[PDB]
RNA sequence: CAACUCACGGCAUCCAGGAAUGAAGGAGGGUAGUUCGGGGGAGAACGUACUGGUGCGUCAGAGGUGAAAUUCUUAGACCGCACCAAGACGAACUACAGCGAAGGCAUUCUUCAAGGAUACCUUCCUCAAUCAAGAACCAAAGUGUGGGGAUCGAAGAUGAUUAGAGACCAUUGUAGUCCACACUGCAAACGAUGACACCCAUGAAUUGGGGAGUUUUUGGUCGUAGGCGUGGUCGGGCUUGAUUAUUAUUUUUCAUCCCGUUCCUCGUCUCGCCAAUGAAUAUUAAAUUUACGUGCAUAUUCUUUUUGGUCUUCGUU
């Protein structure tokens, strides 16, 4: 399985800020997107299919992501905007049925 | 205002009112002049030598102690460059841009620039034949 | 030829008597901050949407307008779902914000050369300003050759409205819109404000860079009291450079290459005694400036394993 995880985030004003700009530089931005791609390719590399989806659905990833990110520049939200599948492994009976367990 | 661009800079250096050298220096003339020429042998230009020599040896303005300036020193020892630093710099720059354009023919910005550079070459050259320091047979390309 | 107080003399002899005003709130050139930005070119991917197609369902309307008609349909339109194709474009975020000499420039990553600002006790020492001639660049529309053709669309066609409508409106449609290579130099190309330099009152705001500082020079005895580092002497190793070596005439054969203290010379640091910047009885444009605190903060990885050791299942006692 081979995937795409669209993301999105936004900057956040400091609590004592008196300025009506919140705008970032360029280097700042790029770091975030660097240190995003890396992590989502490091966690999911050694994690299998059914093992993966359970992270995304419950928003486990979002925790580990944002809590790294924040001291690069402050973030207001991070979300996973959309998730998509590209290349699939070929059909199997057992790997399938073993992932549903009992069938009601 | 900038010579053939636009911009106003004011980044600058202002050396002190006193033209006498510090108390704390333990060099004298000899020591200085040595270190100048010595580093010149590497292929440093006057600029680079002076910067190295403030950051290691604490001699700020060479002229104050040695009683003469970097380029004079090197001329007397025959290590001064045949084509002077300032224009040679330009020429080097220009060539690189020309190389780039042999592969990048839809680039426009680069060529606007190249004009400006080549122009500047001329003007400098003409003040190094007004002031004798080049042959009169000098030419760019 | 050497030796040889000092002199004459000989030596493609050397350095110093600062030997050449200053370093413009002019220009140029350096060095640095992974500096700064929808600046420019190239390559690789991404995103929905419009349009077309294929498959799977349903069944009679759908388009369109003020009201209609032109138009498409039981050969299944329109609509719903999945997928594929092709060309163009990059929403919201996007602003009295950024970059570029203008015209102009918004997806992401990689890459190629450039430019501006700031910082400097760096270098050079008037190299500059402006501008007939000449040269380069230049929105959109147009012209040529080849390619592309999804969307919109001059010309044209059909349907309306109107006294008339070859107009606004509806459905279509060629050139064009896109790309490459040549041509053109015609804009409300506008801030309707030519370029360069100086002087000049006020309160908030915004983009980029940099800074936020208070006991020194040590002089004289330089005084080995100590330490550190370098070059010399034996020693160790080294076919070190000349070199027995290399055939075990291996016999070396030495200052030496690489290592090498208790030795001499030199550099520097530590330690030291003394000396150097802190005395008000009255103030004319001031001799010394706030603050210095908050919020966030990686086990941050893959392992192939192989020698034991806990287990298990066959034969046999």
């Amino acid at each position: 399985y081979t995937l795409r995880l669209f993301v999105i985030a936004f900057t956040k004003k400091q609590s004592n800020q008196l300025s009506k700009n919140c705008y970032a530089k360029t280097r700042l931005v790029k770091w975030v997107r660097h240190r995003i791609t890396n992590l989502i390719r490091q966690r999911l590399s050694k994690v299998n299919i059914n093992e993966a989806v359970t992270l995304l659905t419950r928003n486990i990833l979002r925790d580990r992501l944002a809590k790294r990110c924040n001291p690069i520049v402050p973030l207001r939200d991070l979300r996973i905007r959309k998730v998509k599948v590209v290349r699939t492994p070929r059909f199997d009976a057992q790997a399938l049925l073993n992932a549903h367990g009992e069938i009601p | 205002v900038r010579m053939q661009g636009v911009g106003h800079g004011k980044s600058a250096s202002s050396l002190p009112f006193c033209r006498t050298p510090p108390s704390w220096l333990k060099i004298a003339s000899r020591d200085v002049i040595d270190a100048v020429c010595k580093l010149a042998k590497k292929g440093l230009t006057p600029s680079r030598i002076g910067m190295q020599l403030r950051d290691s040896m604490g001699i700020a303005q060479v002229k104050n102690v040695t009683g003469r300036k970097i380029l004079r020193i090197l001329k007397h020892k025959g290590m001064a460059p045949e084509i002077p630093e300032d224009l040679y710099c330009l020429i080097k720059r220009a060539t690189e841009m020309r190389k780039h354009l042999e592969r990048n023919t839809k680039d426009r910005d680069t060529k606007f620039r190249l004009i400006l550079v080549e122009s500047r070459i001329h003007r400098l050259a003409r003040y190094y034949k007004r002031v004798k320091q080049l042959p009169p047979t000098w030419k760019y390309e």
